[PDB]
């Protein structure tokens, strides 16, 4: 919930 | 942080597999992510933007779209839809 470049990157491994 | 989702939020969480009434905020965010991705709500060519006017998520959040860059705004929309218990 910290990389906000994309919805998949924001959620990946979170 | 332990929370009790209100009925609409609870419904969305359970729709992606959740089976309880009390959650951590980590769990709420996880399940909302699963919901957003399974419903294909993010713009394939502008992937930080979620379009939700044709979805219950838009009813929940009270917006037709939002950006995952807007963390404070998203927290506000989520907190409106639950009661924090600790």
């Amino acid at each position: 919930f910290s990389d906000s470049s994309s919805v998949p990157n924001f959620f990946r491994n979170c | 942080t332990l929370v009790r989702p209100k009925p609409l939020l609870l419904k969305l969480l359970k729709s992606v597999g959740a089976q309880k009434d009390t959650y951590t905020m980590k769990e709420v965010l996880f399940y909302l992510g699963q919901y957003i991705m399974t419903k294909r709500l993010y713009d394939e060519k502008q992937q930080h933007i979620v379009y939700c006017s044709n979805d219950l998520l838009g009813d929940l959040f009270g917006v037709p779209s939002f950006s995952v860059k807007e963390h404070r705004k998203i927290y506000t929309m989520i907190y409106r839809n639950l009661v924090v218990v600790n």
